[PDB]
C-alpha cells in the first residue's frame, strides 16, 4: 500500500516498457541513415539499457534527429526511475529510525 | 585539416547519360559533406547538403550518396546548364575545408 | 505552493536555460581549434543534453579550456537538476508515509 | 543497529563480490567471441568498476548476449549501492535536524 | 549551524582537493607507460572532472594499475559528493514541508 | 612510439621567400605538436608549442599549422638568422618523441 513502494514498482515496469519501445524506435529512427550502427534489435536493446543506466560505453548511439529525441526520453525515464528508487529507499530509511527511536 | 579530394578534375559526358562526381576525405567525417555548384562567372550555389538532402529550387536529377570517406554526386540525365565547376566541402571538423573542384564538360 | 515542486520545476527551467546557453557558448569556444567537432549548433545540443544527464557516448566533447569550462557548468546543472528532483520524490514520499501512518 | 547504515555496508560488501563475479563471468561469457576485448581478469575487474559506477571510458566492454546481462546486473547493483548511500545519508541528516530544532 | 549544508560545503573543498590529488597524481602514474596519454596536468584536471561527475567522454583515461586506482578514489569522492548534496537538498525540503504543514 | 617523420630533410629557399616544414605523426595526436629551433652549436630553442600557438620573444615571420597527422611550421619572408635545423615534438602519448630534423638553407 506505501507510496513509495508502489511508484518504484510502477517506474521499474515503466522503463521496461520504455526500453522495448526505444529499441524499436531507434531502429526505426536510424535506419534512415548512411553510417547508422544503431539498426538491428537486438543491439538497439543494449543501447538502451546503457542510455537508461547512463553507463554508456560508446559502442552504440543515435545519428537521428528522431533517433536522439528517442534517446532523450530514454535517458530521463532512467534516470528519473533510478532517482525515484533512491527516494523509495530513503522514505523507507526514514521511517524505519523514526520507529527504532520511538517517534 | 581534413584534405578532399576530388579527383578526376574533369568529366567528360554526353547528353542524356548519367554522372558521378567523387569527393574523398581524408579522414571518416559521417554524412557532414554539402555540394556547391559554380559556372563560369558566377557565385558558388548549394546543391547538396548533408552527403544526400535535397536544396529547394534545385532540379531533382541532382542527388547525393556516401558517408565516412566516400561520396558522391550524381546527376541524372545530364544538360547543358549543368557546365560548371562542382565542389564538395566538410564541415566534420575545424576547419571548414573544400575539395579543389571537378568541372563538367559535354 | 510546495517548496521542492517549485524547487524542482525553477530546476527544470534553468537546465533547459543551461543546454541552450551552453550550446551557443560551446560553438564559440570550440570554433577556433584545429580538430574540434563541436562546432554547430544542433550537434551541440545533443552534446549538452548527453553532458547534462551524464548518458556520455564520446561522439562528442570539447577540446579547448573554454569549452571544457562550459562543460562543467553544464554537468553541475544536470547533476544538480536531477538530483533536485529526487529530493523532492522523497519529500513526497516522506510526507505520504507520515499521512498513512496518522502522524 | 540503525537500519540505514547496516543496509549501506551490506550494499558495499555486496557491490565488491558482485564486481568479483561480475569480472569472473564477463571473462567466461567473452572469450568465446572472435573480436572480444574483455578477456583478462585484471582489466575485467576495471570494467567491471566503470560499469557500477557508471564512469565508463569506452575503454572495454562487451561484445555478448551473456557479457551484456552479466553488464547490467554490474549497473544495476552499482546504482542500487549508491543510491542506498545517498539515501542513508539523507536519514541521517534527517535525523540530525529533527534533532538540532528539538523534536 | 545545520550538518546537512556544512557537509555539502565540507564535501565541495574534499572534492576538489581530490580533483587536484587525482590529477597530480594521475600524471604521475601514467608517465610510466607506453602508449598512454594521461600524461600532462592541465587535460588530467579535465579527465578528474569528467570521472568525478561520470560524464566521461572517452577521450582521456588511465592505462595503469595505480592511475586506475586514482580513478576509483576519484570516482568515489564524485558520486559520494554529489549524493550528499542530494541528501542535503531533500533534509531542506523534508525541513520546510515539515514547517508549511506546521508540525 | 609515435613516429614523427619530417620530409624533405634539406629544404633550399631564397631569402624573402615563404617556406614551410612538414611533420607527419603515424597516429593521430590532435595539436600536441612542439616545434624547436637550433642553430649551429646552439641549444634547441622552442618556437611553436601546441601546433600553432606563439611564444613570447620569437619573431612573428613564424606560425604553425595542422592537427591530427599532419603539421606545418612556416616562416614569412625566411631570412639569414633562420639557418638552423628544426624538429618537431609531440607530447600526445608515452614517451615523448622528437622528428628526425629538417636543415634550412638559403
Ligand atoms: C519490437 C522490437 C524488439 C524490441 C526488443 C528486441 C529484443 C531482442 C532480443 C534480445 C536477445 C537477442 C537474442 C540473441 O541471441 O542476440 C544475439 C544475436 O546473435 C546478441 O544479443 C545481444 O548482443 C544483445 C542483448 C542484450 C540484452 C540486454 C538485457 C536487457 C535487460
Ligand atoms: C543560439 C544557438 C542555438 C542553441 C540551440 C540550437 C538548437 C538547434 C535546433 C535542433 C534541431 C535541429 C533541426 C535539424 O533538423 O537538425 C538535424 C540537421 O540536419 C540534425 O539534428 C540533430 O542531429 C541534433 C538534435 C538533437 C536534439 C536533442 C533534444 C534536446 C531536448
Ligand atoms: C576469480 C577471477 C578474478 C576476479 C578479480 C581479478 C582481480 C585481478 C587482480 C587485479 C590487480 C592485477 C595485478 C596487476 O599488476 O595488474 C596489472 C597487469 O600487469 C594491470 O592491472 C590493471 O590494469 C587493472 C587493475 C584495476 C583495479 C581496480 C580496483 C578495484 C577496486
Ligand atoms: C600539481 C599538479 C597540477 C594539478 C592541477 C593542474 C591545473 C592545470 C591548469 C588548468 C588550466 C590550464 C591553462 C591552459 O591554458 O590550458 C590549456 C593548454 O594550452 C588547455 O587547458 C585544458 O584544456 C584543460 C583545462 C580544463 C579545466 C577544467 C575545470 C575544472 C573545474
Ligand atoms: C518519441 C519519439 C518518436 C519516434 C519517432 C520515430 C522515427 C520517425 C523517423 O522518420
Ligand atoms: C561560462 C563559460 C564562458 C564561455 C566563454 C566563451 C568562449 C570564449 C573563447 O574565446
Ligand atoms: C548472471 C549472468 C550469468 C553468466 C553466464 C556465464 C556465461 C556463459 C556463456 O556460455
Ligand atoms: C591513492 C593512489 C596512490 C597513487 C600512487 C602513485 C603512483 C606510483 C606509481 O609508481
Ligand atoms: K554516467
Ligand atoms: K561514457
Ligand atoms: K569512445
Ligand atoms: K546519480
Amino acid at each position: 500500500s506505501a507510496l513509495h513502494w508502489r511508484a518504484a514498482g510502477a517506474a521499474t515496469v515503466l522503463l521496461v516498457i520504455v526500453l522495448l519501445a526505444g529499441s524499436y524506435l531507434a531502429v526505426l529512427a536510424e535506419r534512415g541513415a548512411p553510417g547508422a550502427q544503431l539498426i538491428t534489435y537486438p543491439r538497439a536493446l543494449w543501447w538502451s539499457v546503457e542510455t537508461a543506466t547512463t553507463v554508456c560505453y560508446g559502442d552504440l548511439y543515435p545519428v537521428t534527429l528522431w533517433g536522439r529525441c528517442v534517446a532523450v526520453v530514454v535517458m530521463v525515464a532512467g534516470i528519473t526511475s533510478f532517482g525515484l528508487v533512491t527516494a523509495a529507499l530513503a522514505t523507507w530509511f526514514v521511517g524505519r529510525e523514526q520507529e527504532r527511536r520511538g517517534h | 585539416d581534413i584534405l578532399l579530394t576530388q579527383s578526376p578534375a574533369i568529366l567528360s559526358v554526353s547528353p542524356g547519360e548519367r554522372v558521378s562526381f567523387s569527393c574523398r576525405a581524408s579522414q571518416s567525417i559521417g554524412t557532414d559533406i554539402h555540394w556547391y555548384q559554380q559556372r563560369t562567372n558566377g557565385s558558388p550555389r548549394l546543391l547538396i547538403k548533408y552527403a544526400s538532402e535535397s536544396i529547394s529550387g534545385i532540379p531533382s536529377r541532382f542527388s547525393g550518396s556516401g558517408s565516412g570517406t566516400d561520396f558522391t554526386l550524381s546527376i541524372n540525365s545530364v544538360e547543358s546548364e549543368d557546365i560548371a565547376n562542382y565542389y564538395c566541402q566538410q564541415s566534420n571538423r575545424w576547419p571548414f575545408t573544400f575539395g579543389s573542384g571537378t568541372k563538367l564538360e559535354i
